[PDB]
């Protein structure tokens, strides 16, 4: 074993030696020499989280101890621990006492603004300048007041239209499995083992088959809706609105207006979907 | 802005990249190759030796479906919710606010 | 002779001190590996060999301790250094290496035989015949032999303006012996430190004798006064080696690019943790402390009287 | 005493971002705003 | 235990999925309270009176 | 100890699948709760009950 | 093992002799004998659905592969790939390559 001894108030009987709790493990022990009771508690532990502005900017780093004081377990020790090449000892650098824990390699100001990384019960972290880490108190928003009377109203004179942009998701990519190549690659002696399992392979294709079609259902719904297929007039004057960032070309040869052509270049810069590819993969 | 879309490409690449890694495990054999354990041990022990590495394989394919299953729930709500916009919001006018 | 003590020097070993792994060929992969390797950053002797007061000898060679793992290398421009002998006790009474570069054979050769007080070599061939042999007397067990090219490809120095930077890294293992190399020139040497370069070093040879090695030293190719033994100027460095967990990784080609440790600095294992060299802004958890035990407790009762076991084996006659 | 028993098993909570008056703000915010506005403040300037 | 430590190592990659799972389950924790409550961009007074 | 550590991955793995399963329905209420203080405090709903 | 072993022109240092992939997969070979760099590829495979208009009404299927192109892998391989004595005329209808 290993854990930290102290003294213990738990009255052994006579011919009981050991000690056990509702978490099925040893507690209390009595000494082979003496008679002595003693408990047993491992040693502290705990976690630790690391706070980067990013690689692209600065490589300076803030360090947060989970649910530890700063000065009650101060894993500032000679040097040897878990982790033990760190230091960050770095009194100079203030360490602030949060609700989480301990953050040492951050500076404690009395500000307030919007929350860049968020530490916990309130306090965030953001690199501000001459350019160093910074620790706060996150920012509600601005204080305000409404003149309330018993006669007083405001009436608008002008008004803005707004144009607002909401993306949903609708469908995911689909996929089917093999269960003999992954499995038991190239092996018929495996594949004869398998066979006394029964039928584990029917229910993970059956889901997988399940799933495809509610992928294709959930786009045809989203979708299909219309039971026309209307165009529009050559003549594009409405009314003096301007329509031609939204409506199709047939120019191009994929009928795709200018900001769906933005929308999905933008999206291609990662596509794990080649459904393209074949057998032909042989370079 | 376009997160929301990029992160079911994200999950789905992670997750599948997850199980194509898990094939390296050993689940306490002694190789993670079958034919060198039927080339150098006789069938009598060769067949719990691959047994292991059948339910190890299995456990890693079921917990794959599971959360596959498990995302196919949400992409439902927000395919639902889009539909519905779709049908309050394009064909007519909504008072309902926000 | 009656050389003087010189207080050794410190250098900071920067990002030097990587060899490959296995003999694998990979490609495009960020592969992690927990192998023995030279920490990044870390402190090395910097034994400076030069002929000294001006036609002094000056007695540079200790026998430092071998350890798990050195990291010998050297700033040398022409064939000067040579030699690194081993042994545990070194004596006559030891088995011990022999790692000769005389012409173009190693010549390793295993076997017993006296060491002398400061063994050294003749980099001038005595004309007429080298008695580079002043190293020892005689070898009276031989067990192991060796003869194959020099170890050093590297060309002469020729004109100058450049010199050698001959790399080698000693591991000895479950009675194996694994030696890394790899060289290039220099650019500029007015401060004498490594320079802030990458470098893969390539296995050479496989040796497979489980000789017991404690302790380290190296020899010189000085000829003779050209009063007493004089030769140039050189400069040679020693790093201990300790396990370490790296992140190597590999281009498309298959040769390593760049690697990163994992226990150096919190970003080093945020970096190995994420398997990638680049972190966004965010906030992330890497791993976890705790207190490694001090002592060792052991409580057992205290009685001495001994079981009468030979009563129950040692019995004229035994039951049904 | 049921805390640590989970705790010395690596078995740990983290506290919420938000703490309780930052809500009660919010909700006094709202509350202000209804009373002293109506529903303007929803869509615009209140 | 320290070898079981090294034992568990064998078993490939199920410690890491784990964690991500939980970090995203508190993330969505944090989002819901944020999407709930954090709907006005002004901290209104109401009048003395 | 191979027996034991595959039990405890099965514990753990029947434990983080039963915590996504309720944090999902936990998601549905939230988004419901959004949706009526969107809908009932900012405003005036016509929707019956 | 199994595989369709081609030409390689992988940059194999001398010291290298097994090559690997991204997923633990040995993808290249040195020859014990005259020394040539060697790639392995698994052979070929896929999935197979049938399509019926009912039991009903008729008999008449259609079997459709799924992710294989039409040219190397035609139901008039001699080969057999599994399915033996499983075989569609070889032009019951003109085979179409689809997606
Ligand atoms: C608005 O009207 C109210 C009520 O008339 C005023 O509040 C006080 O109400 C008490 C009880 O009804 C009266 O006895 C007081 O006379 C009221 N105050 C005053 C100043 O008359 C409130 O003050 C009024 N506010 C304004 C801005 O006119
Ligand atoms: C009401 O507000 C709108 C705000 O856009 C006013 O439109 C602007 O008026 C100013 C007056 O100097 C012009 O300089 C701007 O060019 C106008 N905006 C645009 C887009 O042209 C509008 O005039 C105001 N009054 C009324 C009666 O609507
Ligand atoms: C509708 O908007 C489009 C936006 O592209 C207008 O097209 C632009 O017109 C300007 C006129 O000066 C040109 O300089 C741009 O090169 C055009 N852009 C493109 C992509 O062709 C179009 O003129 C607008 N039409 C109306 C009736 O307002
Ligand atoms: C990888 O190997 C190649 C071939 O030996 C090295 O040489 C160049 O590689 C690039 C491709 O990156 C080619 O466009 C050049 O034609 C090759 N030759 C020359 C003279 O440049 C290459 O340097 C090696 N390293 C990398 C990182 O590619
Ligand atoms: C161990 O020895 C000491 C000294 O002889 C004695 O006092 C003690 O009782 C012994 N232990 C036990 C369990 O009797
Ligand atoms: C505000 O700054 C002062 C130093 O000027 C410091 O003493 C004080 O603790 C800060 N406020 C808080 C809440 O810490
Ligand atoms: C040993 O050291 C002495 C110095 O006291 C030196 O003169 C002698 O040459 C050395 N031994 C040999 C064999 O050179
Ligand atoms: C060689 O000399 C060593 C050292 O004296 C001795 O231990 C060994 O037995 C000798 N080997 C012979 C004489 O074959
Ligand atoms: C180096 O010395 C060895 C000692 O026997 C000899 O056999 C070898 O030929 C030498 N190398 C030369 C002369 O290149
Ligand atoms: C035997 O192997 C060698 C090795 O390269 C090769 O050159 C030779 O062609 C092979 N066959 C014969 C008959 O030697
Ligand atoms: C389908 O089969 C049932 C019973 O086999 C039969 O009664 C029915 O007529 C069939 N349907 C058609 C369209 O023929
Ligand atoms: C199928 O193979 C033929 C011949 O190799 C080729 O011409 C054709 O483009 C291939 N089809 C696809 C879809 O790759």
């Amino acid at each position: 074993g290993t854990g930290v001894l102290t003294e213990s108030n738990k009255k052994f009987l006579p011919f009981q030696q050991f000690g056990r709790d509702i978490a099925d493990t040893t507690d209390a022990v009595r000494d082979p020499q003496t008679l002595e009771i003693l408990d047993i508690t491992p040693c502290s532990f705990g976690g630790v989280s690391v706070i980067t502005p990013g690689t692209n900017t600065s490589n300076q780093v803030a360090v947060l101890y989970q649910g530890v004081n700063c000065t009650e377990v101060p894993v500032a020790i000679h040097a040897d621990q878990l982790t033990p090449t760190w230091r960050v000892y770095s009194t100079g650098s203030n360490v602030f006492q949060t609700r989480a824990g301990c953050l040492i390699g951050a500076e404690y100001v009395n500000n307030s603004y919007e929350c860049d990384i968020p530490i916990g019960a309130g306090i965030c972290a953001s690199y501000q300048t001459s350019q160093s880490i910074i620790a706060y108190t996150m920012s509600l928003g601005a204080e305000n007041s409404v003149a309330y009377s018993n006669n007083s109203i405001a009436i608008p004179t002008n008004f803005t239209i707004s144009v607002t942009t909401e993306i949903l998701p609708v469908s995911m990519t689909k996929t089917s499995v093999d269960c003999t190549m992954y499995i038991c690659g190239d092996s018929t002696e495996c594949s004869n083992l398998l066979l006394q399992y029964g039928s584990f392979c029917t229910q993970l294709k059956r889901a997988l088959t399940g799933i495809a079609v509610e992928q294709d259902k959930n786009t045809q719904e989203v979708f299909a809706q219309v039971k026309q297929i209307y165009k529009t007039p050559p003549i594009k004057y409405f009314g003096g609105f301007n329509f031609s960032q939204i409506l199709p070309d047939p120019s191009k040869p994929s009928k795709r207006s200018f900001i769906e052509d933005l929308l999905f270049n933008k999206v291609t810069l990662a596509d794990a979907g080649f459904i393209k590819q074949y057998g032909d993969c042989l370079g | 802005a376009l997160g929301k879309l990029q992160d079911v490409v994200n999950h789905n690449a992670q997750a599948l990249n997850t199980l194509v890694k898990q094939l390296s495990s050993k689940f306490g054999a002694i190789s993670s190759v079958l034919n060198d354990i039927f080339s150098r041990l006789d069938p009598p022990e060769a067949e719990v030796q691959i047994d292991r590495l059948i339910t190890g394989r299995l456990q890693s394919l079921q917990t794959y479906v599971t959360q596959q299953l498990i995302r196919a729930a949400e992409i439902r709500a927000s395919a639902n919710l889009a539909a519905t916009k779709m049908s309050e919001c394009v064909l007519g006018q909504s008072k309902r606010v926000d | 002779t009656t050389r003087t003590q010189l207080p050794p020097a410190y250098t900071n070993s920067f990002t030097r001190g990587v060899y490959y792994p296995d003999k694998v060929f990979r490609s495009s992969v960020l592969h992690s590996t927990q192998d023995l390797f030279l920490p990044f950053f870390s402190n090395v002797t910097w034994f400076h060999v030069i002929s000294g007061t001006n036609g002094t000898k000056r007695f540079d060679n200790p026998v430092l301790p071998f350890n798990d793992g050195v990291y010998f290398a050297s700033i040398e421009k022409s064939n000067i250094i040579r030699g690194w002998i081993f042994g545990t006790t070194l004596d006559s009474k030891t088995q011990s290496l022999l790692i000769v570069n005389n012409a173009t054979n190693v010549v390793i050769k295993v076997c017993e035989f006296q060491f002398c007080n400061d063994p050294f070599l003749d980099h001038k061939n005595n004309k007429s015949m080298e008695s580079e042999f002043r190293v020892y007397s005689s070898a009276n067990n031989c067990t192991f032999e060796y003869v194959s090219q020099p170890f050093l490809m590297d060309l002469e120095g020729k004109q100058g303006n450049f010199k050698n930077l001959r790399e080698f890294v000693f591991k000895n293992i479950d009675g194996y012996f694994k030696i890394y190399s790899k060289h290039t020139p220099i650019i500029v040497r007015e401060p004498e430190d490594l320079p802030q370069g990458f470098s893969a070093l390539e296995p050479l040879v496989d040796l497979p004798i489980g000789i017991n090695i404690t302790r380290f030293q190296t020899l010189l190719a000085l000829h003779r006064s050209y009063s007493g033994w004089t030769a140039g100027a050189a400069a040679y460095y020693v790093g201990y080696l300790q396990p370490r967990t790296f992140l190597l990784k590999y281009n498309e080609n298959g040769t390593i690019t760049d690697a990163v440790d994992c226990a150096l600095d919190p970003l080093s294992e945020t970096k190995c943790t994420l398997k990638s060299f680049t972190v966004e802004k965010g906030i992330y958890q890497t791993s976890n402390f705790r207190v490694q035990p001090t002592e060792s407790i052991v409580r057992f009762p205290n009685i001495t009287n001994l079981c009468p076991f030979d009563e129950v084996f040692n019995a004229t006659r035994f039951a049904s | 005493d049921l805390i640590c028993a989970q705790k010395f098993k690596g078995l740990t909570v983290l506290p919420p971002l938000l703490t309780d008056e930052m809500i009660a703000q919010y909700t006094s915010a709202l509350l202000a705003g209804t009373i002293t506005s109506g529903w303007t403040f929803g869509a615009g300037a209140a």
